[PDB]
């Protein structure tokens, strides 16, 4: 039995930023799906595209992990034809999706005192993000008529903030850990059954 | 790249930065106010002095972007709220100067002693001077505190408050406002908003408008309040004259709380407390904060945070830690909403609880707006929620359903009476005052009144309208406005006038849409759904939408109208009609006690 990489995902220890999301690819394996159930209050599991009343007993060519971290308030624009600023300029989802997306709250592991400022995310880009596409480059932003030339100081910007979460914020603000699980089936593939 | 979206992104920065900063700032002030130790006030200094700086430049930065070539309404509102650069428009030699006269004066003030005849001891004005006004009965002590804190203060405060007067208004001129009072009525200015527009020159005359409505009252209840004052100093007062100043209670007269013990019209009815069925009931410090969130999720508002409960302090430590015992809300930001407060289980912080909670319901109200507009429509908007809370949480009514109360209460006309008296004490005696200081100052800074007459004029006007008149008569040495804090302390004071009127006309508004039969000082809004939403309408909009619209959203009109006061004290004015048909109602300036 092919079981499948689970448990190295759900259970890591460092997830990453949202302007560089974390992707595994997942293949030639048995997905056990009653894992997740022990994991945390996963109180987002949407899914989009199936039905995810038990019916992952099926046969898919490939799984696609993409795992980040965020607000409480931003993981609602994880999800097909949404707007905001992850999404327009992060990790966007396409409008047709077949997958599940599960978000838990993680203030306890990600949150300290002084601060945690290992998260980033992206505040400006020229335009939105095609879906799935990845955007690593730190190049100042321009707003104005005049060139940057590699210093950030008027109408020119450094792309990137932090996050800073504190164990005191409001749940709004708290880190949540996402997890998007893609799948996806091409023409009669048998790869990874259920 | 049109101006517009450069400020669009540049605000976008802006919020992001500052969210950071003042949350660090605020985090620092609340762990100095509840652990007062020499390092946290460092901490707490070093991040003020940041967000400071990070101000200070953003707001150099942000001038320029015109204001002009903008559409949006909010981005030009943000912008203009980001723009003003108060004082940093004078050189360097005035700023300087300006500082240090008011370091000089507040220390002045705070380092506050009057000796006492026999040389007894050194009086401070806490707890000395104010004890001694607030309880004594003497004429001669009284007259004696009043006039030592007059005198010791003003002479030393007179020189420096016209050279302040003299810089205050330069820096105003500067920023393009007539006058230090043109800069302090901006406050009220709503501009590209037909029919919801506003005007500086207009908040003069709805004050006055109001005032003159509200005369008639006064002069019942000042005709009645000397009418019993008559007896404690038969010698000393005039049927038919101004009172004495120093024997109103408190050291300037702001408040007439302290002559409800001389004044209470029924001595053997006695009021409603219910600090000893709590007691009984062995209520704590949580049950009360338990009951106001009750109170608000009956009102349909909602619940309270699990931050709230696991990081406020809602009772005194009990611990060595040294606290501040002042009751606040305080709203750190990013979804931190705490209340500290030194709770005893009494009545009155069961009020104070409910007045804190509302305060908080509007901070987490007004959380979705950006940064530059959380804050209340008008400087007077966050009290007036706050007022109501605390009104409608001292019904016999609540109190018989919470079970305090017994069933079998009966209301009686004379304790009604007597609530509507200590009420009607509390709130309309500083309307006056408070309308008469502001005219002064107006009137200075606008330079109507010469530098020789700033003592002739003050108790003139005193003696007009608020009915008061000097005990003895002071030259320009004296500076009798200068002794109270606000004055001392740069403080606006004209917000105490209009969020009086704003608590009672959304009490009558709610209490209508509540379906309320009876008298309007007896209503509850609890387990009313309609009162709620027609509230939330108005706490969710913080600064987004002029005052005018906020204010008639919950109301219906756009004007501030002080017919609902009026109807709120209808059975006290019968009854003060009454009681005073052999008394003369007025007062003639002319009679002096110098005389
Ligand atoms: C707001 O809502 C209702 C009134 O509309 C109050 O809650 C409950 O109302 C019922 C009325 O049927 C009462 O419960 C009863 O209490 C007796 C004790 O006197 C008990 O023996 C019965 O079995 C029944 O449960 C009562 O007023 C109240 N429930 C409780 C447990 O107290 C609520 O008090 C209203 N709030 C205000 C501020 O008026
Ligand atoms: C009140 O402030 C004092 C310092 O001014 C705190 O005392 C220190 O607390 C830290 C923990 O953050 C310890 O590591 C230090 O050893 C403590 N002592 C000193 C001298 O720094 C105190 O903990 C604060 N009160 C509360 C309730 O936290
Ligand atoms: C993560 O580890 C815990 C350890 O007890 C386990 O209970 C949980 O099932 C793990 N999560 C998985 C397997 O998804
Ligand atoms: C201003 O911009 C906000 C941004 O969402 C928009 O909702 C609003 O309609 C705009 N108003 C005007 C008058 O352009
Ligand atoms: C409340 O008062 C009654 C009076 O009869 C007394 O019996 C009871 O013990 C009291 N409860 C207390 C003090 O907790
Ligand atoms: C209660 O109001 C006044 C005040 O005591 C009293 O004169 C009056 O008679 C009472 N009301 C009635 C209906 O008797
Ligand atoms: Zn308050």
């Amino acid at each position: 039995t092919n079981l499948c990489p689970f448990d190295e995902v759900f259970n890591a220890t460092r997830f990453a930023s949202v302007y560089a999301w974390n992707r595994k690819r997942i293949s030639n394996c048995v997905a056990d799906y009653s894992v997740l159930y022990n994991l945390a209050p996963f109180f987002t599991f949407k899914c989009y595209g199936v039905s995810p009343t038990k019916l992952n007993d099926l046969c898919f060519t490939n799984v696609y992990a993409d795992s980040f971290v965020i607000r409480g308030d931003e993981v609602r624009q994880i999800a097909p034809g949404q707007t905001g600023n992850i999404a327009d300029y992060n990790y966007k989802l396409p409008d047709d999706f077949t997958g599940c997306v599960i978000a838990w709250n993680s203030n306890k592991l990600d949150s300290k005192v002084s601060g945690n400022y290992n998260y980033l995310y992206r505040l400006f880009r020229k335009s939105n993000l095609k879906p799935f596409e990845r955007d690593i480059s730190t190049e100042i932003y321009q707003a104005g008529n005049k060139p940057c030339n590699g210093v950030a100081g008027f109408n020119c910007y450094f792309p990137l903030r932090s996050y800073s979460f504190r164990p005191t914020y409001g749940v709004g603000h708290q880190p949540y850990r996402v997890v998007v699980l893609s799948f996806e089936l091409l023409h009669a593939p048998a790869t990874v059954c259920g | 790249s049109t101006t517009e979206e450069q400020a669009k992104t540049f605000l976008e920065k802006f919020n992001h930065e500052a969210e950071d900063l003042s949350y660090q700032s605020s985090l620092a002030s609340w762990n100095y106010n509840t652990n007062i130790t020499d390092e946290n006030v460092q901490k707490m200094n070093e991040a003020r002095a940041k967000w400071s700086a990070f101000y200070e430049e953003q707001s150099r930065m942000a001038k320029t972007y015109s204001l002009e070539e903008i559409q949006n309404l909010t981005l030009k509102r943000q912008l203009k709220a980001l723009q003003q650069s108060g004082t940093s428009v004078l050189s360097a030699e005035k700023s300087k100067r300006l500082n240090t006269i008011l370091n000089t004066m507040s220390t002045i003030y705070s380092t506050g002693k009057v000796l006492d005849p026999n040389t007894q001891e050194c009086l401070a004005l806490e707890p000395g001077l104010d004890d001694i006004m607030e309880n004594s009965r003497d004429y001669n002590r009284r007259l004696w505190a009043w006039e030592g804190w007059r005198a010791e203060v003003g002479k030393q405060l007179r020189p420096l408050y016209e050279e302040y007067v003299v810089l205050e208004n330069e820096m105003a001129r500067a920023n393009n406002y007539e006058d230090y009072g043109d800069y302090w009525r901006g406050d009220y200015e709503v501009t590209e908003a037909g029919d919801y527009d506003y005007s500086r020159d207009q908040l003069m005359k709805d004050v006055e408008n109001t005032f003159a409505e509200i005369k008639p009252l006064y002069e019942q209840l000042h005709a009645y309040v000397r009418a019993k004052l008559m007896d404690t100093y038969p010698s000393y007062i005039s049927p038919t004259g101004c009172l004495p100043a120093h024997l109103l209670g408190d050291m300037w007269g702001r408040f007439w709380t302290n002559l409800y013990s001389l004044t209470v019209p029924f001595k053997h009815k006695p009021s409603i407390d219910v600090t000893e069925k709590m007691k009984n009931q062995s209520w704590d410090a949580e049950r009360i904060f338990k009951e106001a969130e009750k109170f608000f999720v009956s009102i349909s508002l909602p619940h309270m945070t699990q931050g709230f409960w696991d990081n406020s302090m809602l009772t005194e430590p009990g611990d060595g830690r040294k606290v501040v015992c002042h009751p606040t809300a305080w709203d750190l930001g990013k979804g931190d909403f705490r209340i500290k407060m030194c709770t005893k289980v009494t009545m009155d912080d069961f009020l104070t609880a409910h007045h804190e909670m509302g305060h908080i319901q509007y901070d987490m109200a007004y959380a979705a707006q950006p940064y530059l507009l959380r804050d209340g429509a008008n400087e007077g908007f966050h009290e007036a929620v706050g007022e109501i809370m605390s009104l409608s949480a001292a019904t016999p009514h609540y109190l018989k359903a919470l079970g305090l109360l017994e069933p079998d209460f009966y209301e009686d006309n004379e304790t009604e009476i007597n609530f509507l008296l200590k009420q009607a004490l509390t709130i309309v005696g500083t309307l006056p005052f408070t309308y008469m200081l502001e005219k002064w100052r107006w009137m200075v800074f606008k330079g109507e009144i010469p530098k020789e007459q700033w003592m002739e004029k003050w108790w003139e006007m005193k003696r007009e309208i608020v009915g008061v008149v000097e005990p003895l008569p002071h030259d320009e040495t004296y500076c009798d406005p200068a002794c109270l804090f606000h004055v001392a302390e740069d403080y606006s004071f004209i917000r105490y006038y209009t969020r009086t009127i704003y608590q009672f006309q959304f009490h009558e508004a709610l209490c209508k849409t509540a379906n309320h039969e009876g008298a309007l000082f007896k209503c509850d809004i609890s387990n009313s759904t309609e009162a709620g939403q027609r509230l939330l309408q108005m706490l969710s909009l913080g600064k987004s939408e002029p005052w005018t619209l906020a204010l008639e959203s919950i109301v219906g009109i756009k004007t501030m109208d002080v017919k609902p006061l009026l109807n709120y004290f209808e059975p006290l004015f019968t009854w003060l009609k009454e009681q005073n048909r052999n008394s003369f109602v007025g007062w003639s300036t002319e009679w002096t006690p110098y005389s």
